[PDB]
């Protein structure tokens, strides 16, 4: 970790897998059954999960790729999206979690409305999909790769920015669009300037190549969906980072401008 | 699998045995780890699904390949580029003889770029040991056992269970630091480095207490002004000895003014100023390198 050696060199790579871990972002359009709402309350559900379970923002993030990539190429009928979700979820705990809860969590949180033999084999199923290939790049970890940007480091502003890209997730409805290095960017910026009043640093800029005019069109609608949060149909993310291990920033007032 | 001719067992592992395999219709040699699969109880084992995804996207002339993987029913089988020997067994075999110095230098130089590599494809390998380090009849050394590696695009958290062998443990790990690094993985190197050039394990330590000590006895004991830090670490005592570093002249003889300023950098104890293998690559100490090939008593 900590050796600057490597941070341009990771930054790079993360750059390239981003682009082709990509799901389509068409594909709810092609979906017979299942829906964004389905969607929504799923993502939601599962930062509950998370947080029952004091699992890894990382986690939350993996989960939801893992699920808009499984669902780009397989239809699901509704009553299975949870399904799906669950051993979504069950791969990325593996994959990032320390040492990840018993598939007799994963049952049990679905009211057992799944067995556990299916929730193993949905398992087989996505990591087939999937091709193994489940180290893919989040927001979170590029949020991590700019905070290294601070002139100083800001736990508050950190808050904040995880709070917008978590927020991200649970609307298909516009986010699917965009790659998680610009979701990332917005945030960073939405978050700074709302905290500190200060804007997306030349330092960022220079490292990323994005300008504040390329994060517009992103930045627009992550603020949108921070002043229209606390009426989102969705809350579970709101809930939780109005907790004094996010500064309550959940709480903390948007800006009515972004003086773009 | 019917493809495959089964050889001969060349393994066991906590979830697996390695055999050594024929394909019989390309006639390629192959490593099969199979892997059961508790399809009722656990599923994919974390260890298989951390290697597979991990391994998968470091391809690399020093880091061994992962061929394919025949997932299925309740049996997962890893498919492996196949290496001769590895650097445990062939480091026994050089007692006496001992490794040439600039077959030293090369396997140096090898770990080191598949290192880099991994490094920069934020990929810790965590579990650098002699046994893990496979080599091959003509020169090359490639580094193995991805069983506890882990992405590190967001901090990775130091865990009980999931340790390099005692040997070849990093300073940090041992004073209770909190997340690894990429310095931990060139500490092992570092070492691999002094075994390799002495026969002798570095710091062959019989508990973590004794570790941290033999430690301390060679590179001194650290100090606030060596690793601003370590007095407040997890567990660091005020009550350790107080040592003083010794000369690498006398920690390894053979090595010149060069091979020691490497290894005095790859030990460093601050993991933030510890040479990063990218750096190392660039050391004088490998102004010269060559590819010698190894003699394996197979
Ligand atoms: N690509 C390979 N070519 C040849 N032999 C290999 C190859 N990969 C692994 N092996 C052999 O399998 C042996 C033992 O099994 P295993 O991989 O489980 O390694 P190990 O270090 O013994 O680790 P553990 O038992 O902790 O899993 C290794 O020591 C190695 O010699």
């Amino acid at each position: 970790n900590e050796v600057p050696d490597y941070h341009e060199d990771i930054h790079t790579y993360l750059r390239e897998m981003e682009v082709k871990c990509k799901p389509k972002v068409g594909y709810m359009k092609k979906q017979p059954d299942i829906t964004n709402s389905m969607r929504a309350i799923l993502v939601d559900w599962l930062v509950e999960v998370g947080e029952e379970y004091k699992l890894q923002n990382e986690t939350l993030h993996l989960a939801v790729n893992y699920i808009d990539r499984f669902l780009s190429s397989m239809s699901v009928l509704r009553g299975k999206l949870q399904l799906v979700g669950t051993a979504a979820m069950l791969l990325a705990s593996k994959f990032e979690e320390i040492y990840p809860p018993e598939v007799a969590e994963f049952v049990y949180i679905t009211d057992d409305t799944y067995t556990k033999k299916q929730v193993l084999r949905m398992e087989h199923l996505v990591l087939k999909v999937l091709t193994f290939d489940l180290a893919a790049p989040t927001v979170n970890q590029f949020l991590t790769q700019y905070f290294l940007h601070q002139q100083p480091a800001n736990c508050k502003v950190e808050s904040l920015a995880m709070f917008l890209g978590e927020l991200s997730l649970i609307d298909a409805d516009p986010y699917l669009k965009y790659l998680p290095s610009v979701i990332a960017g917005a945030a960073f910026h939405l978050a700074l300037y709302t905290v500190t009043g200060q804007s997306w640093p030349e330092s960022l800029i220079r490292k990323t190549g994005y300008t504040l005019e390329s994060l517009k069109p992103c930045l627009m609608d992550l603020h949108q969906t921070y002043l229209k949060a606390p009426q989102h149909a969705q809350q579970s993310i709101r809930e939780k980072y109005k907790n004094s291990k996010y500064h309550g920033v959940s709480l903390l007032n948007p800006p009515e401008t972004l003086n773009l | 699998m019917e493809n495959f001719q089964k050889v001969e067992k060349i393994g066991e592992g906590t979830y697996g045995v390695v055999y050594k395999a024929r394909n019989k219709l390309t006639g390629e040699v192959v490593a099969l780890k199979k892997i059961r699969l508790d399809t009722e109880t656990e599923g994919v084992p974390s260890t298989a699904i951390r290697e597979i995804s991990l391994l998968k996207e470091l391809n690399h002339p020093n880091i061994v390949k992962l061929l394919d993987v025949i997932h299925t029913e309740n049996k997962l089988y890893l498919v492996f580029e196949f290496l001769h020997q590895d650097l445990k067994k062939f480091m026994d075999a050089s007692a006496l003889t001992g490794i040439p110095l600039p077959l030293i230098k090369s396997y140096l130089f090898q770990l080191l770029q598949g290192l880099a590599f991994c490094h920069s494809h934020r990929v810790l390998h965590r579990d650098l040991k002699p046994q893990n380090l496979l080599i091959n009849t003509e020169g090359a050394i490639k580094l193995a056992d991805f069983g506890l590696a882990r992405a590190f695009g967001v901090p990775v958290r130091t865990y009980t269970h999931e340790v390099v062998t005692l040997w070849y443990r990093a300073p940090e790990i041992l004073l209770g630091c909190k997340y690894y690094s990429t310095a931990v993985d060139i500490w092992s190197l570092g070492c691999i480095f002094a075994e390799m050039v002495t026969r002798r394990a570095l710091f062959p330590g019989d508990s973590e207490i004794d570790q941290l000590f033999r430690i301390f006895r060679t590179l001194g004991t650290p100090d606030e002004v060596v690793w601003p830090g370590v007095t407040s670490m997890p567990d660091y005592k005020p009550s350790f000895p107080k040592w003083a570093r010794q000369d690498f002249s006398k920690v390894v003889p053979p090595l010149d003014e060069d091979g020691r300023s490497l290894l005095s950098q790859m030990l460093h104890y601050d993991p933030n100023k510890r040479i990063s293998a990218k750096a190392a690559l660039a050391h004088p100490f490998f102004q010269d390198v060559t590819k010698p090939v190894p003699h394996l008593r197979l």
